[PDB]
């Protein structure tokens, strides 16, 4: 019951539709956004990293890694993730806007564990990750907001990254 | 068993367009994505674009986007680029590379088998025939069976070329040095081999080309002159 | 663009021994690095995936180690079809995927001193309106050698191109190709033409001359 | 804690719409649960059956064919199955349940079993057992009472008027070939003293609405 | 339609020994369900999540297992666990159940009480006749019984009924009706009831004499 009126752009960095696009690396069941390299410094422009997480099966579990500030020296210095209460609160766009929701409203029966490893299930700790269920009833796509274009190390700024999440319904008999 | 086979390069002149093939065999491509790597001539490999299955994710070089197109057929097991608005910068041999499927971590054993090769030449030099002309060794009478001979191979556009010695049957103490490019832009070489210096009159020796642009076929025997 | 710089540029080792290649990072990829052989005229070869994974059906003496910046191939007793040119490759940051530029492994040898042999111009050469005067030098180790062309004791620059062939499988030598381009409007204007060569193998810098003409 | 409840139609006879009522309290139907029914064939397995959400969409068994709905009434808690078609085989024991946390049955009603055939609902006839002593009686006698001929199942069986709790010993029914169903109930007392309390076999039949009350006076072996 | 194979079908432990339950799935399932059915009750809810239990269950029960392996262990069987268990299966639509795994309690001591009742003269006016024959405090639920009319053995036409096992004293008790008609019944004087069972010193014949007793 703990939501705001953020509304985020889905880039406040200036590119528009020359992203570069990912998708997941999916083994087995799960399916993993690693923004660990692809985000740190490198062309001086920002640039924007987008992980696609395609769903249609039961019981996928969705892993997303962002570093943490400071975790290497000096190239993740002002790393934001959005929502900060996530996998619990998600953004849904909202006519050219993103806006939080409750992850659990939007879809039933998810799998959410209070510690991630053993330690909690937050990017704080910079890795989150959840399950979806058995069965979903509408297509649902959320979005998860990873970024280091703040941080500047040698005249060289870091990427953006989102993660959309697009799940198509199963388990249905209608 | 497991091939990967490119078919397509060629001589086109500058600003021209061309479409490479890979053809796969022996394994399925779908669970693959599949690559595009080039190696100019003397350097290291230089990566060119990448396709995931289907054709839902598609990545190039900075050097070749907006001229370069890559695109996959599953179904027939193929992938194929689109080259067009060509510099003698393209100029390289272009090899295709499977892979796992790409990610935004594309960890696995990518490159896990190579195309032959195709090879690409852009440049505006029309393609000629090679000119031999013979190197002897008379010069070199030294007693001991210590005798070197050749015969050159001048001006001849694109590469490559066979050079071999009395139809194939001396191939011992041959050194046949690579083509270097010259100011004109054409190519030249020499084919030399070390003999006993008493075989030099009963023994004689064929200098057989072959430069499969516009199929040339030159044999040319190499003589001893008066010193 | 991460750029990836592999170091020695050209490593010489007998067979037999430990043989450690180096890889470093521009800016300290998570060991997505890939290790590659490929051997003259020819397809690459995968050897170690994920930097310390080898390939299947790639020798149990190939193994690939290190972290962050600093990668390493290490190939732990050499045999002679192991000596190739290898490329690092690193996917953690891309597009573009980046490679090395190449280290060469040649064979050590016993030192080997050069075979020179001085090449007159044929004379349909001459009547094609042209002029190579062509010095080889056969079956010598190492490969850096020193050829300059001398006209009438005079040094000459620019008018000459060279070409080195691959090691013998056997021999682990080289031979080297100097070619020598002039005119035929050059070339009857001169007498005497010479090959001076400098190399380890040789005391003393071996001259080979040729007179025009007559012989 | 929530609370459900399954309504009373034991008898249908086939080719006949089968419908069910599982009434809720303490909780809202239209907050954030879901909200099954499920079947228990005759000491057997469980055939999860379907259900209703907080939203009201539906989601059925694909084994059942377009034939079963079901529905809720919100300002009444309740909701509903009606199975279409329903044949011998579809006789069993029926629970509705409140979702778990996470796809499991947390909440379960008390359930209720439907008998299917088609056949004619009659109610019971109480013979009485009298202890009548013969050897090997152990200081100790027993007595009883048996329900016969009665259609369908269940009855409710109890001593005294529920005065007597102590010693649970009443048997399973059991199928003759008329169709009618039959039962016993008996109760262990010590053999000096069986002129006591008064042993009253009481006897409810929920379907033929049928109140048998018989006492048990032993007899001159 | 995931088939869920429950072994075994059926068991009886020692109390304190420890029991172990399998339930095989017949593909890849991510977590299973389990639940305990006492006769005459809801099934309660015992196992989530694989491993997760909710709570009124005690400490001593576990769930375990992967793939298409899943398994209920208890540490010490007491009286109270003495039910039929269930795995369930969502890993996709539909839930699927197995058959169960039903569990009693042993207990060595058995004290078989045979009781004999004749039909009521009430019933003997409504044109019936019939006997019933008691068991009662027996342990196994092994227990052949056979009708005999003057020394004659009855070809089909006495049906039975076994009770589950009492709570208070782990024993069973049974019973047989004999179902006749009228003019058989009274064509003949003396009935016998006979009792083989695995506890008894001698298989228990129990008679009576018509009309006069």
């Amino acid at each position: 019951d703990l939501s705001y009126e953020t509304t985020e752009s889905g880039d406040t960095a200036v590119s528009e539709d020359s992203y570069d696009k990912y998708a997941s690396q999916n083994t087995n069941k799960e399916y993993v956004c690693d923004f660990t390299d692809q985000l740190k410094p490198t062309e001086s422009g920002p640039k924007v990293k987008k992980c696609e997480v395609k769903v249609n099966e039961p019981l996928i579990k969705v892993k997303i890694i962002c570093p943490l500030k400071g975790s290497v020296e000096k190239l993740y210095d002002n790393i934001e993730y959005v929502p900060k209460k996530s996998p619990y609160v998600v953004l849904t766009k909202e006519e050219t806007k993103l806006k939080e929701k409750l992850l659990s409203k939007l879809i039933y029966g998810l799998l959410i564990s209070p510690t991630v490893n053993e330690k909690e299930n937050n990017f704080k700790e910079g890795v989150i990750e959840f399950t979806l269920p058995p069965v979903v009833h509408k297509a649902t796509v959320f979005y998860f907001i990873c970024d280091n274009s703040k941080t500047e190390d040698d005249n060289k700024k870091g990427n953006r990254g989102i993660v959309e999440v697009y799940v198509e319904p199963y388990g249905g008999s209608l | 068993e497991v091939q990967l086979v490119e078919n397509g390069g060629g001589l086109v002149k500058p600003g021209g367009s061309l479409r490479l093939s890979c053809a796969a065999s022996g394994f399925t491509i779908s669970s693959y994505g599949m690559n595009w790597v080039r190696q100019a001539p003397g350097k290291g490999l230089e990566w060119v674009s990448s396709i995931s299955s289907g054709s839902t994710y598609k990545y190039y070089s900075d050097s070749v986007k907006g001229r370069f197109t890559i695109s996959r057929d599953n179904a027939k097991n193929s992938l194929y680029l689109q080259m067009n608005t060509l510099r003698a910068e393209d100029t390289a041999v272009y090899y295709c590379a499977r892979a796992p499927e790409p990610g935004l971590t594309w960890f696995g054993e990518w490159g896990d088998y190579w195309g032959q090769g195709t090879l690409v030449t852009v440049s505006s030099a029309s393609t000629k025939g090679p000119s031999v002309f013979p190197l002897a060794p008379s010069s070199k009478s030294t007693s001991g069976g210590t005798a070197a001979l050749g015969c050159l191979v001048k001006d001849y556009f694109p590469e490559p070329v066979t050079v071999s010695w009395n139809s194939g049957a001396l191939t011992s103490g041959v050194h046949t040095f690579p083509a270097v490019l010259q100011s004109s832009g054409l190519y030249s070489l020499s084919s030399v081999v070390t003999v006993p210096s008493s075989s030099l009159g009963t023994q004689t020796y064929i200098c057989n080309v072959n430069h499969k642009p516009s199929n040339t076929k030159v044999d040319k025997k190499v003589e001893p002159k008066s010193c | 663009e991460i750029v990836l710089t592999q170091s020695p540029v050209t490593l010489s080792l007998s067979p037999g021994e430990r043989a450690t290649l180096s890889c470093r990072a521009s800016l300290s990829i998570s060991s997505s690095l890939a290790w590659y052989q490929q051997k003259p005229g020819q397809a690459p070869r995968l050897l170690i995936y994920d930097a310390s994974n080898r390939a299947t059906g790639i020798p149990a003496r190939f193994s690939g180690s290190g972290s962050g910046t600093d990668f390493t191939l290490t190939i732990s007793s050499l045999e002679p079809e192991d000596f190739a040119v290898y490329y690092c490759q690193q996917r953690s940051i891309w597009p573009p995927i980046t490679f090395g530029q190449g280290t060469r492994l040649e064979i050590k040898r016993t030192v080997a001193a050069p075979s020179v042999f001085i090449f007159p111009p044929s004379d349909e050469q001459l009547k094609s309106g042209t002029a190579s005067v062509v010095c080889l030098l056969n079956n010598f180790y190492p490969r850096e050698a020193k050829v300059q062309w001398k006209v009438d004791n005079a040094l000459q620059s620019g008018n000459s191109q060279e070409s080195v062939t691959e090691q013998d499988s056997k021999d682990s030598t080289y031979s080297l190709s100097s070619t020598l381009t002039l005119s035929k409007a050059d070339y009857e204007k001169h007498k005497v033409y010479a090959c001076e060569v400098t190399h380890q193998g040789l005391s003393s810098p071996v001259t080979k001359s040729f007179n025009r003409g007559e012989c | 804690d929530v609370q459900l409840q399954e309504s009373g139609p034991g008898l249908v006879n086939p080719s006949q719409s089968l419908s069910l009522t599982c009434s809720v309290t303490g909780y809202s139907i239209t907050s954030d649960y879901y909200w099954n029914w499920i079947r228990q064939f005759p000491g057997n397995k469980l055939e999860w059956m379907g259900y209703i959400t907080y939203d009201g969409t539906n989601n059925y068994n694909p084994f059942f064919k377009n034939r079963i709905s079901i529905t809720r009434d919100t300002s009444q808690n309740q909701f509903f199955l009606k199975l279409n078609s329903v044949t011998t085989e579809d006789t069993a024991t029926y629970y509705c349940a409140r979702d778990g946390r996470y796809w499991y049955f947390d909440v379960w009603g008390a359930g209720t079993t439907v008998t299917v055939s088609s056949a004619s609902t009659k109610g019971p006839s109480v013979f009485p057992l009298a202890p009548s002593s013969k050897s090997t009686s152990g200081g100790t006698a027993a007595l009883g009472c048996l329900v016969k001929d009665y259609f369908p199942e269940p009855v409710t069986v109890s001593w005294n008027s529920g005065a007597l709790t102590s010693g649970v010993h009443t048997f399973p029914a059991v199928l003759q070939s008329s169709g009618l169903y039959s039962l016993s109930s008996v109760v262990t007392v010590p053999s000096s003293s069986l002129g006591t309390q008064t042993y009253i076999c009481n006897v409810n039949h929920k379907p033929s609405n049928t109140k048998v009350d018989k006492k048990v006076e032993p007899k001159s072996c």
